[PDB]
RNA sequence: UUGGCGGUACUUUAUAUCCAUCUAGAGGAGCCUGUUCUAUAAUCGAUAAACCCCGCUCUACCUCACCAUCUCUUGCUAAUUCAGCCUAUAUACCGCCAUCUUCAGCAAACCCUAAAAAGGUAUUAAAGUAAGCAAAAGAAUCAAACAUAAAAACGUUAGGUCAAGGUGUAGCCAAUGAAAUGGGAAGAAAUGGGCUACAUUUUCUUAUAAAAGAACAUUACUAUACCCUUUAUGAAACUAAAGGACUAAGGAGGAUUUAGU
């Protein structure tokens, strides 16, 4: 019956069944589709021609009048719309480059970009983030039983002497992201270089229970550190 | 298409019974007296039975003109409570609101 | 009680600023569409009948439901032959009535006679539709002509008229000839096409001609057959050829219409005017006078469609006014068309424009400028949307007015009705309002607008791959800006004569130089010198020497302005 | 009449001056089922001969 | 190709003693580019105002009465009294009225929206007389009060008649009519049987 | 991750062009209503987008409105400090520099009276400004501490001796109580053909209504719908209900009443008359007794009515029976 | 317009008949509708299109009508949850007197042509005529 | 909980019309009805005829102005005159417009053998009443 | 560390509510109705609070989805190797709700911590801030208030509903689809809810609920059961009402439990 046919935003609604039990339950999946994309007003399957609506109006001085494709025209028409829909579709299929981190599946090691700029047009492209730790951490509670939060030490410098960290949490890996990058642009420490390309002397010093033991070394001598060091 | 079958049997049952209706009228009359004789009266009581089923108005079931349900339907719009519902709850029921009182 | 709504466009125009008609092309477009449609809904319904054929509507409306047109009678009898006529089918009402014949049936006259109008009137054609012509001397109408057994005036009434409607005169003629041998009569409207029939045939000698077409006119009282206005119309227009020599005739004819009885419609006069005010007229000194006439005899009249050119009238009288000068008869005859319902026979499409065009282009020339805004603003654009030539007049006035405050006022409006980017339109703009010098104020709001006319430019410029700045409107921007607190912009337009390799004008160098010593800016001085030089302007040497006078110049600057006065 | 609605918007969509977002959400699903193997046997040739 | 560009209203070029009846001749709906009017409705959101007319939904809801201004109103009734005619003078009272012209006859219209005109209490009609008025000896009073029943109503001494029987009006009225010429002319015609009350 | 409309902020150009416009829409609405533009009025205004705009919605905030932009546009706050970035008032980096400018002011007065040393009744029947009328003054939002400090404040200098700047300043922040006539409206004495005086008054108990007709002489004759009060109530209860009135102000056997009741039951019949009674013989007794009744509950209408049954339940109040488990 | 206006407006023609007018001693016109508001401005519209043509008219306000009626909330189960609505009609009367016929048909031509949506109309004209002439005297 | 018509909340992000913010209960409080007939005033007759071509003149406007309507659209009958006054967006072009007027206005003046007139107000782009 | 829990103390608590207080009930009899059980060739769903006169504001045929028998095979539509499916999964969902609940929170952007799994209040104030949703306000019950309704976020119960309709996946396509006719039974059974009675503040009659005259323990009170007649609806009485007699049990109900400010 026509009365019995429902929107496509409803039929997608249910279909994809995003909303439920399920997606808290951790439950490749379904994808959305619009199906109006590539249709043009006025043209039909039966390929009718009707004049101001999917045809000219006035075709060389002439007022046209409606007409209808021939079965070898509109099988053209047809399959064309086709071949569209195989091109739009490939798009999706493309998967472009990132740069990994220490592991190709660790976030650890991966450049995130600048800071956002400040209250006053105050950019900072300049300095570059790059990511240290990604932690899931959990949090019982009586609502939701355990409940996650993820955890992001960053770091940020401009390569010239100034560097700071942070630590951003969030439900969200991004929203992590954005609090650990913006907040450690207000940490910044200014660490001192001799001649720009090594520590001044040795440094030996235990934090908590790390130990860590600097050595100053001639020019050519590379980064010989923890590779979190060595970020 | 109807809704279902089973709105489509209702619908032929109203159509029926609206070809039988002046006889079925004219038939039952002579039965709903006490004037004509009972040899006349059991006769008729069998010309009127002898008419097909569907003929007989008693067998129309009023659903829902959208969903095809036979129980919960409001007479003055032909809508079950559920489709209703949904109509007066949008807005789109001319003067229907809910009753706060 | 309601009149018009001088801020509104037409009523079928639907009321949105998205969807209102900008220019005439979209005015016209806009219709087609719409009833392009309304012919997609009607086939639909014509085609698919059965969804269309409950009716809910009490009173019932015939005119909302489906129409059908293909003949449902299926037997062959002469019933089924009048249906065919009836539905107007003309190729298969052919082959019923011959099927007829064939079996010998009989048929009436009268309804033999039904068969000829439909192929006469449409010429043996099928009548002219939209879905997914002479006279033929092997045609399906002269054979059913002659093997009708038994003939009767109508039917030979009916052969002559679909001769001359179809461009058959000469045979027409003959055909009436046979009329009067079988001692028949005629009726006016076969009189009507026999006169049209001779004037459209050329005859050596016009007074025999003349004669001719009198002939039938008194064969028309012999036969007791009373004229109508076709039939003087018609001699009319005939005349309209002979526009010296059908004066006198045209006149009496006339005369004759009132003592017969019939009443002169528009389209009468209407051919009246074409035969005393011809176009191509090549004496104008002395005009005739009889419009004036023709109007005092209509005045204050309503008027009823009567015939097929009265439509015609209310555009030729307007043109002989323009033609005339004279703007007392203009408004003589807008008032008439104002009278009871008169506005109904201004014209159509092609005639309702070229009337108000012409209109108002007359008042804009001959009619105060406080005037003249009171029907600018009452006609455009609720009657029609001009076209940019309209707004060049409009212009034009205000400047013969001194009232040039409004120029940017008029552009405004243009930008409306499409002509945005009208190179034309845009350089009327920008000439008059730098002409001349004007007050601080004014040449302010002159600077808005030329601003405005630049952005025009420079947007046309960027979307084009391929841009010509024209050089009369960069001197008359760059002066206005000048003139009215932008010269820092003025500046950089001085840069643009080089990009688009245009010679800058004497009048404009010298006025940036002007400008350059109230500033005290010797640089700016010396950027007036660097074009000069480009351009080999022989002024620019002339203007270096200035510039030395006019400002003291810093031991850089004359190596530099040295380097220019040798370049 | 569901006969009338449900016949003239069909005949409406084929000739383009109708859309119906729940028919071409059906016919892109059945294609899609199609392709899989699970479409429509032919009348007579069912699983049960 | 680009989009295209609305004009601007044509509020801004109407003047403010303008002949707005002509503005808005008909009914119509409300029309921000048309009604010259910053009106504003909606329940306003905290720190906000009521929506604008443009694009607002409720004011299209709304059944205005643009087109039924006072000046609209007088212009056209003046025009519509050439249609009225005057009503009787001698006829100032309802008690004068009951004098020369005693039968009273009620009927109904209704009006409705649909594409059907068709309402089924059109046809009933309504007679009501009062006895007074009829010419009836101290006899036919009292025939025709005990002929009618409970149409007579003794407090107010009216007969009232009502006929829906047939299907149209012109017959369910002239029904009526034919029942008071009865009952008269029976009231007034005495049958032996009566002798015996 | 915030995206969502931020506060659109009207600047003075915005709120001066939504001025112009509002003052050109005048000229438009006086023109549309046949009326003068030079008189019309916001009073005007509002009757003419009511009949042109007809909203039957029952909250009036969401019915079409022409108002100025005044009134519909919330006072924007003024920037608080200038071009250079220095605050324009020195108590700024508080975060409420309106509430702790007036207590600074308050504090200082305190000081002046206690050092520089009557009855303190100037003002009766006023009260203290409530939180929200204190803070449109102060055009900033409190807290319920921040209120009831400052009261305290305002209580210790009125303690004090107080000059006349004083009294005018605490009166500033007094709003006075409109305490509501709790007392009869007496009700006119019209005279009849007999020329006898007589008042009448309504009455509603349940849904009974009645309308008494008192009359200043008469030996105890009550007449309900034109029968005597003892056949029309049969039942004692409903005569004692009235007799109330009359023995009250020991006024038996002076008046003779004319009721009409339609409507309700036997009981809700007599009350209605007798508050219908109670307040027509008010023209006729002195003020002291009118209060006298009113404080005895004779002038009082009852409000006590029968209430809606709810769905779901077997009644007002009573609940469907919770099933065994 | 400013300078452009009809001149002789075209009038439709009113012919007078030589048939006798009816003659409507009552003519009660009661509108309903769900909004009072939309009754009111009907109200103004019609009692002063009435003063203008020369109309006696007198308005009142019918009590109004509310309709309600209860429903299940759930689409399954759950029977102690409801959910009611109701329907509200407001009435205007509208009773004019003494017109004529062609007073009352120009009169309800106007006004009915111009119902708001959602409003309906119930005329209920009153006609006094003179006794039939056969009853005007008794024949036996 | 009550689940009709209540478009519930996200994170801010969701813009929605003054229709839709408003759940049943403000009905008649502080949004009217988007369709006035008089088929549910007390004492009139054909309430199902006009509701069941309500639903349907819904779903024709959607299916013919495919993306182009702003917001539900608003039925108005008076007398036989049926009206529909819908909040369409400016994506179609202009003439596309006057194409499909004539198209659903002669189309469902046929169907329901009623004068049908369709009046168009063009927004730019939907107007959100709250972000919610 | 957070949550949860504790037959761990401490203080404050529920407002027709945990106990207590008050009134009428339920639990006993008779019936009406649901459910389970038993059972039938013969649906389905709900089935602790939050099922049990529930989906049904409603089943003699129809409704109907069930069982038995016979029959149809392009089998409603403009077209379609297509139509149709009350076929499985509510643990894929939409839709529409229940419960906590008239509970006071929820989530977004920030800021702080000798590091942070998380936490963030003190008013004579000690690190918290400023917007959204809910509550509040407002509107409705047509003066006023109060009250009652309505409203009530995020979540909890993979809560309820594939049988309102729609729909993902899987399945049937001469059958799991369509249609006709006839059936869908009952109980020495348990249990939930209701109705009526058990009487004297009662029974019958006139009245109008006031008053009066009779009745008043073996059938006096007391059968909406069974049975017997008549009427209403219908084609069909198997239904409902009204009379008639027949009349059995019941004598205020064990623990226990429901509702009412
Ligand atoms: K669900
Ligand atoms: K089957
Ligand atoms: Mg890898
Ligand atoms: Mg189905
Ligand atoms: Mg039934
Ligand atoms: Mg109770
Ligand atoms: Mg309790
Ligand atoms: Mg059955
Ligand atoms: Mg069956
Ligand atoms: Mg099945
Ligand atoms: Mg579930
Ligand atoms: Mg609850
Ligand atoms: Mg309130
Ligand atoms: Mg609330
Ligand atoms: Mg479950
Ligand atoms: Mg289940
Ligand atoms: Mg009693
Ligand atoms: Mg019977």
């Amino acid at each position: 019956s026509f009365f019995t046919k429902l929107t496509a935003e409803e039929l997608w609604k249910g279909a994809l069944a995003e909303t439920g039990a399920g997606a808290r339950k951790g439950r490749k999946k379904k994808k959305r589709k619009d199906l109006n994309r590539g249709q043009i007003i006025g043209e039909g399957r039966s390929g009718f021609l009707w004049p101001g609506l999917n045809v000219p109006l006035i075709k060389s001085g002439v007022v046209q009048n409606i007409g209808q494709r021939s079965k070898e025209e509109q099988q053209k028409v047809e399959a064309t719309m086709v071949e569209q829909r195989e091109e739009w579709d490939r798009k999706r299929k493309i998967k472009v480059k990132r740069e990994r981190g220490w592991s190709g599946n660790t976030w650890g090691g991966v450049s995130i970009g600048p800071p956002d700029p400040g209250p006053n047009g105050e950019t900072y492209e300049d300095f570059d983030t790059r990511i240290l730790e990604v932690r899931n951490v959990f949090n019982m509670t009586a609502k939701e039983g355990r409940k996650k939060s993820v955890r992001v030490l960053v770091a940020v410098g401009n390569g010239n002497g100034a560097a700071g960290f942070a630590i951003g949490k969030a439900a969200d890996r991004g929203d992590a992201f954005r609090k650990a990058k913006n907040r450690a642009i207000h940490y910044l420490h200014y660490i001192e270089r001799y001649e720009g390309h090594t520590i001044f002397h040795d440094i030996s010093l235990r934090f908590k229970r790390t130990q860590i033991r600097m050595k100053k070394q001639p020019r050519g001598y590379g980064l010989r550190c923890h590779r979190a060091i060595i970020t | 298409y109807y809704v279902d079958w089973r709105m489509l049997r209702d619908l032929k049952r109203r159509k029926m019974a609206y070809e039988y209706a002046d006889e079925r009228l004219r038939i039952n009359s002579l039965r709903k007296n006490t004037i004509l004789p009972k040899d006349l009266q059991e006769m008729a009581g069998d010309e009127i039975a002898a008419l097909p089923r569907d003929s007989c108005p008693v067998r129309i079931r009023n659903r829902c003109v959208m969903t095809s349900r036979p129980r919960g339907v409001k007479r003055r719009w032909r809508l079950s409570r559920i489709v209703f519902r949904h109509l007066a709850d949008h807005g789109l029921l001319s003067g229907v609101q809910r009753a706060i009182w | 009680t309601v009149n018009r709504d001088p801020t509104a466009a037409p009523y079928v125009f639907h009321d949105d600023p998205y969807l209102i008609p900008t220019s005439a092309l979209e005015s016209r477009s806009f219709l087609l569409a719409k009833k392009s449609g309304e012919t997609a809904a009607k086939f639909i319904i014509n085609s698919y009948p059965k969804y269309f054929q409950k009716d809910i509507a009490e009173p019932h409306i015939p005119c909302l439901m489906p129409e059908y047109f293909e003949p449902q009678i299926e037997d062959v009898s002469e019933a089924a032959l009048e249906e065919r006529i009836r539905l107007r089918k003309v190729r298969a009402s052919v082959d019923m009535f011959d099927q007829l014949l064939q079996a010998g049936t009989t048929v009436s006259l009268e309804t033999t006679n039904s068969l000829l109008d439909l192929l006469c009137y449409y010429g043996d054609q099928e009548p002219p539709a939209d879905y997914p012509g002479p006279w033929k001397a092997q045609n399906n109408a002269e054979r059913i002509f002659a093997l009708m057994p038994e003939k009767n005036a109508r039917s030979y009434c009916t052969m002559i008229r679909g001769m001359v409607k179809h461009r058959a005169y000469a045979q027409a003629l003959n055909v009436y000839t046979e009329l009067l041998n079988n001692r028949l009569s005629a009726d006016v409207y076969t009189f009507n096409a026999l006169i049209e029939a001779k004037t459209f045939i050329l005859n050596e000698k016009f007074e025999e001609k003349w004669n001719d077409i009198l002939d039938l006119l008194k064969h028309m009282v012999a036969q007791k057959v009373k004229p109508n206005l076709q039939t003087f119309n018609t001699i009319l227009k005939g005349l309209r050829k002979c526009y010296s020599l059908g004066r006198i005739p045209a006149l009496q004819i006339l005369r004759e219409m009132k003592h017969i009885g019939i009443e002169p419609s528009l389209a009468t006069y209407h051919h009246i005017i074409h035969l005393f005010y011809p176009r191509d007229l090549s004496a104008i000194k002395m005009p005739s006078l009889i419009i004036y006439d023709i109007m005092n005899e209509l005045e204050g009249r309503t008027f009823s469609p009567q015939d097929l050119d009265d439509g015609r009238f209310f555009q030729l009288a307007m043109s002989v006014c323009s033609s005339l000068r004279d703007l007392e008869l203009a408004y003589q005859v807008h008032r008439l068309l104002n009278t009871g319902d008169n506005r109904k026979l201004v014209g159509h499409d092609p005639l309702r424009k070229v009337y108000y065009s012409k209109f108002f282009s007359l008042i804009c020339s001959l009619e105060q400028i406080d005037v003249t805004l009171k029907w600018y603003k009452d006609l455009i654009p609720s009657v029609f949307l001009p076209h940019y030539q309209i707004f060049i007049g409009l212009l034009q006035a205000l400047d013969v007015a001194n009232r040039l405050e409004l120029v940017p006022q008029i552009w405004k409006d243009s930008k409306e009705y499409s002509h945005t980017f009208r190179d034309a339109l845009r350089e009327e703009v920008l000439m008059l309002m730098a002409r001349d010098k004007h007050p601080p104020e004014l040449q302010v709001a002159f600077a808005d607008c030329a601003a405005d006319i630049k952005s025009t430019y420079e947007d046309q410029s960027a979307r084009q791959p391929a841009f010509d700045w024209p050089a009369n409107p960069l001197q008359y921007i760059a002066v206005l800006f000048l003139r009215g607190g932008r010269s820092q912009e003025a500046w950089k337009m001085l840069e643009l004569f080089k990009k688009h390799k245009k010679i800058p004008r004497n009048e404009l160098l010298e006025e940036f130089m002007d400008t350059a010593k109230a500033s005290g800016s010797t640089a700016l001085a010396i950027e007036v010198v660097k074009l000069a030089s480009a351009f080999s302007l022989p002024i620019g040497e002339s203007l270096a020497q200035r510039v030395v006078m006019d400002f003291t110049v810093d031991p850089e600057q004359k190596e530099a302005l040295g380097n220019l006065t040798e370049l | 009449n569901h006969n009338t609605y449900f016949a003239l918007m069909g005949n409406l969509r084929f000739l383009g001056l109708y859309r119906d977002e729940h028919q071409d959400f059906k016919d892109e699903q059945r294609r899609l089922k199609k392709l899989r193997g699970k479409g429509k046997p032919r009348k007579g040739e069912g699983k049960r001969a | 190709p680009m989009r295209r560009k609305a004009l601007p209203p044509r509020t801004e070029k109407m003047d403010t003693d303008q002949d707005w009846p002509s503005v808005y001749p008909t009914a119509a709906p409300f029309k921000p580019s048309a009604v010259p009017l910053p009106v504003r409705m909606g329940y306003p959101v905290k720190k906000g105002v009521p929506m604008a007319k443009e694009g607002n939904l409720e004011l299209l809801k709304i059944p205005n009465f643009l087109h039924l201004t006072p000046v609209a109103i007088k212009r056209h009734c003046a025009a519509l009294k050439d249609f009225c005619t005057e009503w009787p003078a001698a006829l100032d009272s309802d008690e004068k009225c009951e004098e020369h012209f005693p039968v009273e006859i009620d009927t109904a219209d209704y009006v409705s929206s649909g594409p059907s005109i068709r309402n089924p209490k059109a046809r009933a009609v309504t007679l009501r007389v009062k006895l007074s008025s009829l010419n009836l000896d101290n006899h036919a009073k009292k025939k025709l009060i005990k002929l009618v029943g409970e149409r007579y109503c003794k407090a107010t001494d009216v007969l009232t008649i009502t006929t829906d029987r047939c299907p149209l009006k012109r017959q369910n009225y002239d029904y009526a009519v034919y029942l008071l010429t009865v009952l008269y002319h029976e009231s007034w015609k005495t049958e032996d049987w009566e002798n015996s009350k | 991750n915030v995206q969502a409309s931020r506060q659109e902020s009207y600047t003075e150009d915005f709120i001066k062009k939504q001025i112009e416009e509002f003052n050109i829409g005048k000229r438009h609405l006086a023109n549309m209503m046949g009326e003068d533009p030079e008189t019309f009025a916001e009073e005007d205004i509002d009757r003419a987008i009511a009949y042109l705009f007809p909203s039957g919605l029952f909250e009036k905030r969401a019915r079409p409105m022409m108002k100025h932009p005044e009134h519909i546009f919330p006072k924007q706050r003024a920037t608080q400090w200038g071009e250079d970035g220095r605050p324009f008032h020195f108590l700024f980096y508080t975060g409420k520099q309106s509430y702790y400018s007036l207590m600074h002011d308050v504090y200082g007065k305190v000081m002046q009276l206690e050092k520089h040393r009557a009855e303190s009744r100037d003002l009766i029947g006023s009260r203290w400004l409530i939180k929200e009328e204190l803070e449109e003054m102060l055009v900033e939002k409190l807290s319920d501490e921040d209120y009831a400090q400052f009261i305290r404040l305002l209580e210790k200098l009125l303690t004090l001796p107080c000059g006349p700047a004083e009294e005018e300043f605490v009166q500033r922040f007094r709003r006075s109580v409109t305490i509501q006539s709790k007392k009869q409206l007496i009700e006119p004495v019209q005279y009849d053909e007999q020329g006898m005086a007589f008042s009448t008054s309504e009455g509603r108990r349940k849904s009974a209504t009645a309308q008494a007709v008192v009359y200043e002489h008469g030996s105890g004759k009550i007449h309900v719908n034109g029968v005597d009060y003892l056949i029309y109530f049969p039942i004692t209860q409903d005569r004692e209900q009235l007799m109330f009135p009359f023995h009250f102000l020991d006024r038996l056997e002076r008046h003779d009443v004319t009721c009409t009741v339609s409507g309700g039951g036997r009981s809700a019949q007599a009350g209605a008359i007798r508050l219908a009674m109670a307040r027509a013989l008010c023209s006729f007794v002195t003020e002291d007794e009118v209060e006298w009744m009113r404080q005895a509950g004779l002038l009082t209408p009852d409000p006590r009515i029968r209430e809606r049954k709810k769905p779901g339940q077997e009644g007002a109040r009573r609940k469907f029976t919770w099933k065994k488990r | 317009l400013h300078v452009d206006v009809p001149k002789d407006v075209t009038r439709p023609t009113i012919t007078t008949s030589d048939e006798p007018d009816t003659l409507y001693k009552r003519l009660s016109i009661l509108v309903k509708a769900h909004d009072r508001a939309v009754l009111d401005s009907y109200e103004y519209f019609a009692v002063l299109a009435a003063k203008e043509l020369g109309i006696s008219i007198k308005v009142h306000e019918p009590p109004r009508k509310i309709e309600r009626f209860t429903l299940l909330k759930s689409v399954h189960i759950f029977k102690k949850h409801r959910v009611q609505y109701e329907m509200r009609t407001l009435y205007r009367c509208l009773e004019l007197k003494h017109l004529t016929g062609s007073t009352a048909s120009v009169y309800l031509e106007y006004i009915q042509r111009n119902l708001p949506e959602g409003v309906a109309m119930e005329v209920t004209k009153t006609q006094i005529q003179q006794l039939p002439e056969h009853i005007k005297e008794p024949m036996w | 909980k009550n689940r009709a018509a209540r478009v519930r909340v996200a994170k801010g992000n969701k813009p929605v019309s003054y229709e839709e913010a408003h759940a049943p209960h403000y009905i008649a409080h502080r949004k009217g009805w988007l369709s006035l007939h008089t088929g549910n005033l007390d004492g009139e007759d054909h309430a199902a005829e006009r509701t069941l071509e309500d639903v349907f003149l819904r779903k024709f406007m959607m299916g013919t102005f495919p993306g182009c309507l702003a917001d539900q659209i608003v039925l108005k009958r008076r007398a036989n005159q049926v009206d529909i006054c819908a909040l369409v967006l400016r994506q179609l072009p202009a003439h596309k417009f006057y194409f499909l007027v004539g198209y659903s206005e002669t189309l469902l003046s046929h169907f329901y053998k009623c004068p049908v007139r369709l009046h168009l107000q063009t927004v730019p782009s939907k107007v959100v009443y709250k972000y919610i």
